[PDB]
Formats: C-alpha cells, structure tokens, sequence
C-alpha cells in the first residue's frame, strides 16, 4: 500500500553529476531508515548507502565512499541522492528501498521497495 | 569483509515438489539472515527476518532455519506464483548489508 | 504584568476551626453504624488562618488544604497550584468564570499579581503564554451572577497516588464575622486522574474592592469515629485524639459512656539518641590475598 | 524511552481482550503477580497502568516487588503488594548499533532511594565528596547518568531488553476496563448466581428503596457482605437476600419400637420448603 | 585444561565466604564509628553489632 | 566446500611417551569430529565420536579434546600396539563426511 517512486535517470558523460528523489506517500517517513540499491544490468543487487529515522547515523559503501551524499527531508516525505564524479560502472538501476527498523545498523532488513530508474554513464 | 555465498546455482521442480535453499556465510552471523524474493518484473519483497521469523503478509509455507556459518531456506509446494530469484542478506558484521549471489528458480 | 500595591499591610488573623471539615472518605453505603477510619483529616479545634483590602500571598501545599469561603457576590474565581508557576514546571488552573468551570495541567507563564479585574469582567490577565499543554476539562453549561453574608461553601483539596481529589458543600449561613459551630458532610465532586507535584497554592480574586474573607486549614493523618444516620448521612463526629475522653469513646465504640475506669493505650518512654561501641582496629581484612592470587 | 524517563500511558474505557496477548509467542518473560493469565477475561478493572521502557538483560529479574538494586533503588521501585503481568521481550534487531546506541540513559548516583512509582528527570552533578561543583564536573562531581553500550555482537546476558509492565488496581470506582463479556438479562425475585462487574455471589435480587446513593455503587453491613448493588447497566438500587438456611433434625423413637421419622426444618417458613408450623 | 576448550569446559576458580555467629567476641567487625557512651538516659545502645 | 586440515605429517616415540595428534578445521564444525584408526593391514576402527565422547570397546588411554576450528588427540603412553595411521572426519557441512589427510605414526 505504499509507494516509492524516483527520478534522476538519464545519460551523463563519466565525471559527471546527477540528482535523485524518491517520494514516499504511503507510511509516516519520520520515524523510519531509508537506503538505496544499485542493481547492476548483468549482476546482481548491491547495497550503496542508508540514513536514519533522522539525519544522524549516514553509512555508504566502500565503492562509493567520498562520493555520494544521501540526504532526507522530513517535511514532505522525500529523500535524495547525490552522486558526484561518475563513472562507467555506475550505469546500474537503483532502488529507493525502506527499513523495517529506524536505525542504518540493524539486523531489520528491507521490507518495501520501488520501482528503479535507470542511469546510464556513456557519451 | 565478510563474503556471503550461495552454495545453489540453479534449481528445477514442480507444483508438488519440495526443494530447499542453503546459503553459507564465511564467518559467523549469529542469526542474522534475511531472505529476500526478488520477482525480475517488479520491486524485490521480503519472507524471512532473522534465522526463522515470518514475516506477517506472505503465506506461512516458506521456513527457514540456520545459525552460526549455515542457513537453510525451503520451499514446501513451490506453487506456480514462486518463480523467482532469492537473495540471502546478513546484517551482522562491519561491511553493511552484504548481499549473495542470485539463485534461479525455474520450475519445469 | 499589572501590580496593585494599594494593600494595607496585616498580620494574619486567626479563627478556632470547631468541628469543621469531616468529608465522606469511601464511595460505599452504610447506614446506622460507627465507623472507625483512618484518613487525612481536619483537626477538631484547630488552628485556621484567616485572610481578607486584596489579600491573596502564597500558601505552602502540605499534605491537603481546607478552603473555606463566605461571600456575598462570589469574588473568588479559582485557584492556581503549581512548585515553580513561571512554564519551568507543570502546574495546576482552576478557573470558575462566569462561563464554566474550566481545568487545565498546561505550562503557564504566570506574573508577580495574578488577578481578575472586573457590571462586567473584561480583564483576563492572570497569566501571559502557555505551552506544552497536556489536559482540560469543561463541565456543563451554567451561568452565575457577578453581583451580614448569607451563604458558606468550603472546599477540600488532596493529592495522592497521583489523583487530585475535590470535595465541595454549599450551606446557608446567618454569620457574618464567625464560622459556624456545627456539622456538615462533605460529599466527593470530581476526582481528576493527573500526577502533578504540587508544594505551593494561591488563590483568585475577581477598581473596586470588595468586603469579604476566606479561611484556610491543613489536614493531617487521623483516626475518626463516624455515625451515620438512618438516611446513610453522617451526623456526628469524634476526632479520636483530642482529648482522653475521646480516647475512651473510641475504645468503647460509642459516643456516650458510663461511670467507671477503662483502659485505653499504653504509655511508652522513647529513645532520645543512640551510641555505638566498637574496637580501635584500624589494618584492613586480606582480601586481595585472597582474590589477586595466581596459583590456587 | 530511557529507564530513568520511563513512559506511563493511561488505559480506560476498553473493551479488553487479552487472549491475543497471551496467545502470541513473542515474550520470552510471561509472569504475573496475583491474578491468573487465563482468568484475565471476567475481570474487570477500575483502571490499568502500562509503563514501557528499555534495560540491560541482566535486570529484567530485578523488575519484582520487595527486590533490590541500582536500578531498583534509584531508577524504577515497584510496590510490594504489586498485582498486574510483567512483560519484557529483546530489541536486538531494533535497538542494537554496530558502533554502540548511546541514547538510552540510566542513574547511577543518588542522594537516597526514591520511593515506588516516582520519576525523576533532574541532571543535577552528583556530589560525591566535598568540594562544591557549583555546575563544574570533575573531583567529586560526578554525572548520575550512564549510557549503555548495545552493540549486536555484545553477549545474551547483556542484551538490550524492552520492558512494559502492566499494574492492574481495584477499588469502590465504576470499571471502565473490562473484558469481552456479554451481559444477560436481568431476573428478580428469585434465587439466582449474580456476577455484578466481577461481583460474585448467590442470592435473591429483591427490589428495595435502601437510600438516594447519590454517588455510591455499593453498601456494606458489619462483615465484609455486600447488602446491596446498583445495576451498571440502568441505575437502580437492587437488594442482596441470601437464600434460605436452616436444619435437618430427625425426630425419631427407638428403633427398636418402630422404625418411622419425623423430619424439622428450624428456622425455616416452608410455603416453599402433613404439613405444620 | 587448554584455550581451545569449549565455553562449558573452561576451568573456574571459586571462593566461597562463609560466615558463623555464636557467642563468641565479635572480631571481624565493619566500618562503623563508635560515638560517646551517656548515661542515666534511655538511649539505643549498639555494643559490638 | 569446506577444508579439512591435518597439521603433524609422521611422528615417533617410544613405549612410555606421549605425542599429541591435532586436526584444524577451516571452517567452524561446533565439535562434531570425529577420529579413526586405520591399521594398513585390516579395516579401520573408530576411536572417539564427537569431541570428546569415548566409544566403548577401545581403552580409555585416548582422549581427544577441542571445539570450533581447532582440535587435538593425544595418546598417553604409545604402547606397542599403536602403530596406525589417524584420521579426523567432520560431519557438519554440506559436503558430506570429508576425510583428513592421514598420519603415520612409527615409535622408535
Ligand atoms: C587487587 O584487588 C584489588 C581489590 O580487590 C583491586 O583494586 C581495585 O581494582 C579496580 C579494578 O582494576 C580498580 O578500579 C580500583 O581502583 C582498585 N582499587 C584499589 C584500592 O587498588 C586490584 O585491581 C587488584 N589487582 C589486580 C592486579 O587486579
Ligand atoms: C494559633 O497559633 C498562634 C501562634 O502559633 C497562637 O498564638 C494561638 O493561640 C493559636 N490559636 C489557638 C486557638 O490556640
Ligand atoms: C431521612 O429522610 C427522611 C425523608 O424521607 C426524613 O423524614 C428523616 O427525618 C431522615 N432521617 C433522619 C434521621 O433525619
Ligand atoms: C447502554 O445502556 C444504556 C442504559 O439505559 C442504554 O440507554 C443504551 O441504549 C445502551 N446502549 C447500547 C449500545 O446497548
Ligand atoms: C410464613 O409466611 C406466611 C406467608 O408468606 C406468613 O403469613 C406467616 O406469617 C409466616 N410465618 C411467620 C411465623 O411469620
């Protein structure tokens, strides 16, 4: 019954950056951690970063790490990524998933995801 | 780093078959497994919390068990709605969230 | 906010209590039995203070309070408890307008003077902001005019196990200048289930000054002896330790006695201090040898 | 919330169902003081307390009456005569962080120990010797407060627990919590097994005109023998009679003589029970 | 005894305190200190626990 | 897969000696291992199932010890027939029964 939808896939040059959002409507988005997923064309699914119920606790991947800035606005039910400096493996399709806990740490898992938007890094 | 495997590559049954998924972490977890049923054509769910809690929203035939280095996940129908890829995550050690390989399940 | 220093400086007066302040202490039926219980109560023959001119100073908050009003035009609006009453801590309002009896546990900003001005009442500046509100409560609809005295009502605050208890009488009264001498029951109003820490109390006064004087009592743990009537109302009452003649009457289970000699407690001498004896031995037990060994 | 800010929630007006709660499977510790799980159903209560919080694994024991200990003295005391269930299951999953959670607080030091069900919520610095701290921490001036170290590889015993309690209190007050209960019919004048929002009892429910019973529910006589009750669901004053008591005494001759009986019942006007009186 | 033993198997050193009292002279006493003795006056006496 | 390790290669002692035989596990086997003694010229017996349970029919000379990745077995006094190869046995993971390599022991 709740919604994840995200945007901010497109075609970008290796170096490049490029911003993503996710809306969620269908749960309180106060008091829950949020993550992203990368899931490679030819691969299979792998984690890139997580922030608390509030901006607080924020762990990334080693791959990404120096990277990426997830971030999170409380106020309308939406959360953000920003990657910098692309490259050519990141042209996978990332999923705005959710925490059944409220921690970035935790043995709670995903229990909600959407639908991705595909990025490709080419020229 | 921790390196999650998964011992099953492929696996074929039937509508009244019975087969079982084992996943293998390299150092110990304590329990802390998560199965995932990541349908290609849509957002992944979630079965199993933990070494064997259900979670509440999927149908109580799925059953997992495992502790320590060795996990089991078995499917007791595997009904026609069940064609999908499951992943097994554990949530234990310092790198997070480490994710295992798919396993393909076909049934024919 | 707006300070009145036109009030004449006066000593506290004080007033003998009599019988006053025997309330119902249970929500159970007896009739035509003597009770004996033990509960918070008024003291028979105590000592009341007596206030009047604008007199309403801080009162400390014991154990309970015995307020007792006679007025003519209902000048007393409510009352305000509360430790600190400046939003640090969470504090207590009554308010009996001419509107309604309104209650609230809300944090207030309350100034030096806390006072209602008032024909018609149009200034409400007993307090300046409010926050972190918790609990309120209207009761029904009822209007009340704002214009020796004619009738007495007293009031009895308690605040234990987190309950804050109010019983309340209405009575007509002929006095003016002396309380009553005689007996009246008290019966439970309202019991709001609020845990508040309450130390200190003051009350409402609602330009013109009126003639009209409240009277203030503390109560504290004592047994009574109570008879209730045919009609399950109390009727007469005997304040178990006044005098040794009250003691008798206890002990006997009535309120009237024959000639003779009884037997009604025990007296003991207490202790006035205490003294301990023990060696000068000063080198402490080996007990490291004991627990910071290698080889046992 | 933390021990030493324990949460209190207020239940009243339910229709209370705990056979749910005592059917699900999620509580490692199920004990409770003076009232059966199973009779919880009948029961009704005046009001209910819930108090939630989070402790170490090794103090879920110490949450009893009459029990002793730091937390026991200077964080949460429970009355001796404590009637209700204790409810206490692990968060590891939730309330566990690799890097340690250090948002649960409790107390460490204090002048005396406070009294049962009392909180305290002021972050004075204890003094522990003489010399004043006057706001300043350091030589005799130490911070009552100590986070907890929850991590999810620390040991079962030291494990992060949630615990909920639940006081359960009675007295002469209108229950607002009962239990899913249907309410029969009511029958007078004759001798029936009444059961008055947990009142039990036999007897015959005559109708009487005792007195106003203004704000009372219940009357009393010298033992502990409720006389009469006001009915919860319309509001009348209904009388309790028990029913009728008596002897059996045999008047009889010799056996030798004959062998017939006549039989007394004392104490008893048998209209309702050759016949005299 | 060795290192790689089971968390059961390890070994354990105990000491157990044992206390007796009778009527004998107190001798392993606690901390307390020990005020002035008075006289002709109803007091609570501690004399040696 | 797991790996099944035998760290002596060929011992020797005498008739009053005591050698200590030790076997590591790659992987944690929660002291499920076993022991055997396989004489060149006849079948091979068993000494100690688990850790350290005993099986009847076999002196109490032996004793074996050991729990997770790391195990031991020692003999404590070699009498004149004990000259056997030794093997430990896991039977806890996935591939089943997977042997140790042997070791010779010849007293002199
Ligand atoms: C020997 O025993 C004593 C007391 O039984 C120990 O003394 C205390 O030890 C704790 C923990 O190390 C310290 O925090 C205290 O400051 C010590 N107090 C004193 C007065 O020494 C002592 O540690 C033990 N010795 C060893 C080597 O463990
Ligand atoms: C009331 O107290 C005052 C001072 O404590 C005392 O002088 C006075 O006599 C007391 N009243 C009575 C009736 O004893
Ligand atoms: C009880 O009330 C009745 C009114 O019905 C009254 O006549 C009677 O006097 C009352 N009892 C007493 C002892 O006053
Ligand atoms: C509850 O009882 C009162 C008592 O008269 C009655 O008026 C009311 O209709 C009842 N309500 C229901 C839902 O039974
Ligand atoms: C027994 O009951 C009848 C009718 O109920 C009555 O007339 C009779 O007086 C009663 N007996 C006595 C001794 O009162």
């Amino acid at each position: 019954e709740v919604q994840l939808v995200e945007s901010g896939g497109g075609l970008v040059q290796p170096g490049r950056s490029l911003r993503l959002s996710c809306a969620a409507s269908g749960f309180t988005f106060d008091d829950y951690a949020m993550h992203w997923v990368r899931q490679a064309p030819g691969k299979g699914l792998e984690w890139v970063s997580g922030i608390s119920w509030n901006s607080d606790s924020i762990d990334y991947a080693d791959s990404v790490k120096g990277r990426f800035t997830i971030s999170r606005d409380n106020a309308k039910n939406s959360l953000y990524l920003q990657m910098n400096s692309l490259r050519a493996e990141d042209t996978a399709l990332y999923y705005c998933a959710k925490d059944r806990g409220y921690e970035i740490l935790t043995p709670a898992s995903f229990d909600y995801w959407g639908q991705g938007t595909l990025v490709t890094v080419s020229s | 780093d921790i390196q999650m495997t998964q011992s099953p590559s492929s696996l074929s049954a039937s509508v009244g078959d019975r087969v079982t998924i084992t996943c293998r972490a390299s150092q110990s977890i304590s329990s802390y497994l998560n199965w995932f049923q990541h349908k290609p054509g849509k957002a992944p769910k979630l079965l199993i919390y933990g070494a064997s809690s259900l979670q509440s929203g999927v149908p109580s035939r799925f059953s997992g068990s495992g502790s320590g280095t060795d996990f089991t996940l078995t499917i007791s129908s595997l009904q026609p709605e069940d064609f999908a890829t499951y992943y097994c995550q554990q949530s234990y050690s310092t790198p997070p969230y480490t994710f295992g390989q798919g396993t393909k399940l076909e049934i024919k | 906010c707006v300070n009145l220093r036109t009030r004449t400086q006066l000593p506290p007066a004080y007033t003998n209590s009599f019988t006053r302040g025997v309330y119902y202490p249970d929500k159970v039926f007896r009739s035509s039995v003597l009770h004996s219980t033990q509960d918070l109560f008024l003291p028979f023959f105590s000592n009341v203070t007596w206030f009047h001119r604008f007199d309403n100073p801080v009162l400390p908050f014991n154990d309970g309070v015995y307020f007792a009003s006679i007025e003519k035009s209902n000048i007393i609006r409510g009352w305000i408890f509360g430790t600190t009453l400046d939003s640090k801590t969470q504090s207590l309002l009554i308010v009996n307008n001419a509107t309604n009896v309104v209650i609230k546990v809300c944090e207030f900003q309350f100034c030096n003077d806390p006072f209602l001005d008032v024909w018609m009442e149009s200034e409400c500046g007993v307090y300046s902001s409010a926050n972190n509100c918790t609990f309120e409560y209207v009761s029904q609809p009822f209007l009340m005019d704002l214009e020796n005295f004619k009738n007495l009502r007293e009031f009895v605050f308690k605040n234990i196990d987190g309950y804050f208890k109010i019983y309340s009488k209405h009575t007509p009264i002929n006095l003016v200048r002396d309380l009553p001498q005689g007996f009246s029951a008290l019966e439970p109003l309202v019991d709001l289930p609020i845990g508040i820490n309450i130390t200190r109390f003051q009350t409402l006064l609602a330009w013109t000054a009126g003639a009209a004087a409240y009277y203030v009592g503390y109560l504290q743990p004592r047994t009574f002896l109570l008879k209730y009537n045919e009609n399950g109302t109390i009727t007469d009452a005997v304040d178990c330790a006044l005098d040794p003649l009250s003691e008798t009457k206890c002990t006997l289970k009535s309120f009237t006695v024959e000639k003779g000699i009884y037997q009604t407690s025990n007296f003991r001498v207490q202790p006035t201090e205490s003294i301990v004896r023990f060696p000068n031995i000063t080198n402490l037990c080996p007990f490291g040898e004991v627990f910071n060994a290698t080889r046992f | 919330a933390s021990v030493y800010a324990w949460n209190r929630k207020r239940i009243s007006n339910c229709v209370a169902d705990y056979s749910v709660l005592y059917n699900s499977a999620s509580f490692s510790t199920f004990k409770c003081y003076g009232v059966s799980p199973t009779k919880l159903n009948d029961l009704c209560f005046t009001n209910v307390y819930a108090d939630s919080f989070v402790i170490r694994g090794d103090e879920v024991r110490q949450i009893a009456p009459g029990q002793t200990g730091k937390i026991a003295d200077y964080n949460y005391k429970l009355p001796d005569d404590f009637t209700g269930c204790v409810i206490a299951w692990n968060s590891n999953n939730l309330d566990s962080k690799v890097g340690g959670n250090y948002n649960y607080r409790y107390r460490l030091f204090r002048k005396s120990n406070l009294k049962p069900f009392e909180r305290d919520i002021s972050t004075e610095i204890y003094q522990a010797g003489s010399k004043p701290c006057n706001g300043v921490e350091g030589f005799n001036c130490y911070f009552p407060l100590q986070s907890y170290g929850f991590q999810p590889t620390n040991g079962v015993g030291y494990q992060p627990y949630r615990v909920v309690v639940l006081s359960f209190e009675l007295l002469h007050a209108p229950a607002t919590v009962c239990g899913p209960k249907k309410s029969t019919n009511l029958v007078k004048n004759k001798c029936v097994n009444f059961n008055f929002n947990g009142l039990t009892g036999t007897g015959v429910l005559t109708e009487s005109n005792k007195k106003f019973l203004p704000f009372q529910q219940f009357g009393r006589d010298i033992a502990d023998t409720t006389d009469a009750v006001r009915d919860p669901q319309t509001l009348e004053i209904l009388d309790i009679t028990p029913c009728s008591f008596g002897g059996v005494s045999v008047i009889t001759p010799g056996t030798n003589t004959s062998n017939q009986v006549a039989v007394l019942y004392q104490g008893v006007n048998c209209t309702e029970v050759n016949v005299f009186q």
